[PDB]
RNA sequence: ACCAAACCGAUGCAAACUCCGAAUACCCAGAAGUGCCGAGCAUGGGAGACACACGGCGGGUGCUAACGUCCGUCGUGAAAAGGGAAACAACCCAGACCGCCAGCUAAGGUCCCAAAGUUGUGGUUAAGUGGUAAACGAUGUGGGAAGGCUUAGACAGCUA
RNA sequence: CCUAAAGAGUAACGGAGGAGUACGAAGGUGCGCUCAGACCGGUCGGAAAUCGGUCGCAGAGUAUAAAGGCAAAAGCGCGC
RNA sequence: CAACGGAUAAAAGGUACUCCGGGGAUAACAGGCUGAUACCGCCCAAGAGUUCAUAUCGACGGCGGUGUUUGGCACCUCGA
RNA sequence: GCUUGACGAUCAUAGAGCGUUGGAACCACCUGAUCCCUUCCCGAACUCAGAAGUGAAACGACGCAUCGCCGAUGGUAGUGUGGGGUCUCCCCAUGUGAGAGUAGGUCAUCGUCAAGC
């Protein structure tokens, strides 16, 4: 129901798209981590942008 | 070289697309010749002009014989 | 002997009838034909390969183990590489005892050290195909049609009506009032 | 030399070579083919020469059939000429090659005369090749 | 006896061909959350700038030459230090408020220069290949699936 | 028109063509009709004029380049 | 007023006798990148060599090396 | 519930071709050009007045896949994002996914009204 997400690399260089999908979380730096609620909005932003963050689920 | 030429691009194309609102005197396709063909509460100005004569929601369905596309208006 | 051996298949799409033949040197199929539905199937390339040097591997029928069922189909279609030449996907059409089925027959010509237009008038035959398209129940399918040249004058040309089917073939070509030329005699180059 | 007889636009872009031939790929005519593996573009003076050398070494009956038509025009600007000022006149035309493209068939020869013939072609031409025969499919 | 419109079947090509036809991008509507407490728009005060560069992708031009030239779209430099690529604006990682003789990692690495495995298991190479290259040539060597002859005597030698 | 990357826009001493007019009817409206081409027969024309018949569906036409259109024909004729 | 957002109603040339303000934003020399061209190798082998492709040459085609000629570009230098 | 006629929905899975078939009513052909109207000539077409004939043609219905038209599954090409290579081109992970061809399908399916059966 709940999923944590971390983020792991850069935020420099990434497309816009994927810099908004990141914000859009709550992410703001390295290794900072979020307890977002699983709907399917979320979900959808989170396999955007993929290679950037750690889903511990 | 004999070749320099060309023509200032007239913007032509789709304005409106399907489900959005329309206001009656909205400009809907600019065209050369009917690629659309005008539906419901449409005319068809002097060049080719599809615009609208009532409110409602753009539809751009084909239909009827020859296969051609229409452009109509209907309720919101 | 016309046997092979397939497995069924359930992981689909590009990126996994790709690792199947890189990584377990397998090849996909399809089992469609009679009245049912189709089913999708693998098996080994170096047994799809075996049986492809055969004279008669589309003219023969197969009887096609699948998993422990067992089924009779005959090689409908055929996929290769462009570049290198195996297989790459193949699929078989159910064979069903009333039903009439299209299938792909060589032609064999025989006695052509015999030909006439050769021996007397020095001419040069010219295969212009090498198969036909038939349609005939699955208990009467040729191996191979038979073409005669022995009594050929130079020049002349033979055509789909001028051989001879065996009992129940059907030449479909001939058939739509199209009767293609099969073989001629011809004069020397140069 | 091949070339069309006659063209609708005398020039054309370089444009690019890309995929493989899923298309021409087949022994459609003979019975022995020279198939190509490399991609690249011939010269249509190295299809000729390569056709020289392929009839001339059977010279005792046979047939032959060349696949491949040039027909794509490429221009060169001429020597000492700066950059600009037009583009360059045409000077030779070309046929595109994928790989798996079948390029010369022949029959009525002996499958191992076909073998010497087709290395003398494809010594001719820039690109890799390879000898098959004709499948049923 | 050469040539043959036209038709039949097979068979290729097209930026200025199309019986077809995506992925993305784009326009609209409705929804949860996040936004540094804002993002959007409007009206006013003050500007600077209108010589761009390279790298990836899609193209024209050139020779699918140039650290060449001209467009579209991203990233970096310009205006961006730190670590790596020996040195090396534009490549990879990552965005410096200040101090610490504290710890964990990214790219890249762990024999000595020079911080960290002369770490463990199974193979390949003999070329200092690694540590610059093409058509083509060769009993270099590892692995694999099949073939042709063969105790009616096979292959090399040797005698007629 | 292409380049131009399936919304618009998009450069080069890049690849190809046109314009600097015409029409008082070649405009409006009501009514009516379908082309090019092939073949067969027919007095001189004869591969090709005018005529009759069959097939055809737009391969014709559009004042003028090309693109996009054209059966309620936007094509052709007549009255006002 | 077509130089087509049209400086005026009204307008061509020379300078090696020349002068000033600037520019490596832009040429000539040399350097750099490239290598079409040039030079040097190699692959296939129709043929010449009385017969014999490779003693010596080698058509029609193909693959490279070097920076060496004619070029292309305009990166350094016009307070030499 | 069936046949005929008029107007529509939908634009080939609905079309073309072949064969059979209907006239009691409807329809068409049909008879004639006095009258209304007509032909760049002509009662061919348009129009009018009709009732001896015929379903010949046209039209409707019912049959056949021969041509046409629809058309899977599977595979292939291409492709957004991230990463690689021997980088004029391709490969890997993930999402997406044709065109052509094959198995096969199709001789349509509905609404309102008026006359009959
Ligand atoms: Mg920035
Ligand atoms: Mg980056
Ligand atoms: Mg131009
Ligand atoms: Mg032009
Ligand atoms: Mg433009
Ligand atoms: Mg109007
Ligand atoms: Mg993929
Ligand atoms: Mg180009
Ligand atoms: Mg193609
Ligand atoms: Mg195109
Ligand atoms: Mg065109
Ligand atoms: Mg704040
Ligand atoms: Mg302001
Ligand atoms: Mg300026
Ligand atoms: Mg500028
Ligand atoms: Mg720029
Ligand atoms: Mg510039
Ligand atoms: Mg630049
Ligand atoms: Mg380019
Ligand atoms: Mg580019
Ligand atoms: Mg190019
Ligand atoms: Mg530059
Ligand atoms: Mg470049
Ligand atoms: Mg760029
Ligand atoms: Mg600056
Ligand atoms: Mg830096
Ligand atoms: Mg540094
Ligand atoms: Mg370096
Ligand atoms: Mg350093
Ligand atoms: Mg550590
Ligand atoms: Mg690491
Ligand atoms: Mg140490
Ligand atoms: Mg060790
Ligand atoms: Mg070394
Ligand atoms: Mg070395
Ligand atoms: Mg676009
Ligand atoms: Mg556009
Ligand atoms: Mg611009
Ligand atoms: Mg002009
Ligand atoms: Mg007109
Ligand atoms: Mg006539
Ligand atoms: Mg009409
Ligand atoms: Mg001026
Ligand atoms: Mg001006
Ligand atoms: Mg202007
Ligand atoms: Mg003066
Ligand atoms: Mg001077
Ligand atoms: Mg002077
Ligand atoms: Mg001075
Ligand atoms: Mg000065
Ligand atoms: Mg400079
Ligand atoms: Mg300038
Ligand atoms: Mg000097
Ligand atoms: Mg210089
Ligand atoms: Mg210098
Ligand atoms: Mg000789
Ligand atoms: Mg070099
Ligand atoms: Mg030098
Ligand atoms: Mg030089
Ligand atoms: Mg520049
Ligand atoms: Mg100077
Ligand atoms: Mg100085
Ligand atoms: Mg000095
Ligand atoms: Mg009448
Ligand atoms: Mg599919
Ligand atoms: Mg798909
Ligand atoms: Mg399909």
């Amino acid at each position: 129901a709940t999923v944590k997400v971390t983020l792991v690399k850069s935020l420099n260089g990434r497309l816009a798209n994927h810099k908004a999908c990141v914000k859009g979380l709550g992410l703001r730096r390295i290794n900072h981590t979020v307890e977002v609620q699983d709907t399917p909005e979320n979900r959808g932003m989170i396999n955007k942008a993929y290679y950037l963050l750690r889903v511990e689920g | 070289t004999r070749n320099g030429r060309d023509s200032e691009s007239k913007r032509l194309g789709v304005k409106l697309f399907g489900g959005q609102a329309v206001k009656a005197g909205n400009i809907l396709v600019r065209q050369r010749g009917t690629k659309f063909h005008a539906g419901y509460g449409v005319g068809l100005g002097k060049d080719h002009t599809l615009f609208a004569k009532v409110d409602g929601v753009v539809k751009f369905e084909t239909k009827g014989a020859f296969g051609r596309k229409y452009v109509s208006i209907v309720a919101a | 002997d016309f046997i092979l051996n397939a497995q069924v298949r359930s992981d689909l799409g590009k990126g996994a009838s790709r690792r199947l033949r890189r990584n377990a040197g397998l090849v996909p199929a399809v089992v469609y034909g009679g009245d049912k539905e189709p089913q999708s199937v693998t098996l080994e390339l170096r047994e799809i390969a075996k049986l492809l040097e055969n004279e008669a591997a589309f003219s023969h029928v197969i009887a096609l183990n699948v998993g422990g069922a067992k089924e009779t189909v005959l090689i409908k279609a055929l996929q290769r590489h462009p570049a290198k030449g195996f297989v790459m996907h193949a699929d078989f059409l159910r064979v069903v005892a009333d039903h009439k089925l299209t299938a792909h027959v060589p032609l064999h010509f025989i006695n052509e050290e015999v030909a006439v237009g050769v021996k007397q008038a020095g001419g040069e035959i010219s295969h212009t195909i090498s198969e036909v398209e038939v349609s005939c129940l699955p208990k009467d399918l040729p191996e191979f049609i038979e073409v005669d040249m022995a009594k050929v004058e130079l020049g002349q040309i033979v055509h789909l009506s001028d051989l001879k089917a065996p009992k129940g073939v059907e030449l479909v070509q001939l058939a739509h009032g199209n009767d293609l030329a099969v073989a001629n005699i011809h004069a020397s180059r140069v | 030399m091949l070339q069309p007889k006659r063209t609708k636009f005398r020039k054309q872009m370089t444009g690019h070579n890309r995929g493989l031939a899923h298309r021409g790929s087949k022994v459609s005519f003979g019975e022995y083919a020279l198939k190509a593996t490399s991609r690249g573009r011939l010269t249509a003076r190295q299809i000729e020469s390569a056709r020289r050398a392929l009839t001339r070494h059977v010279k005792r009956g046979g047939k032959i059939w060349i696949r491949v038509f040039p027909d794509k025009p490429v221009t060169k600007k001429p020597l000492e000429v700066r950059m600009g000022k037009g583009k360059g006149g045409v000077e030779y035309w070309v046929a595109q090659i994928q790989p798996g493209k079948v390029l010369y068939e022949i029959e009525g020869v002996s499958e191992e005369l076909a073998r010497e013939a087709f290395a003398l072609a494809a010594a001719k031409l820039p690109l890799a090749t390879s000898f098959v025969k004709r499948t049923v499919m």
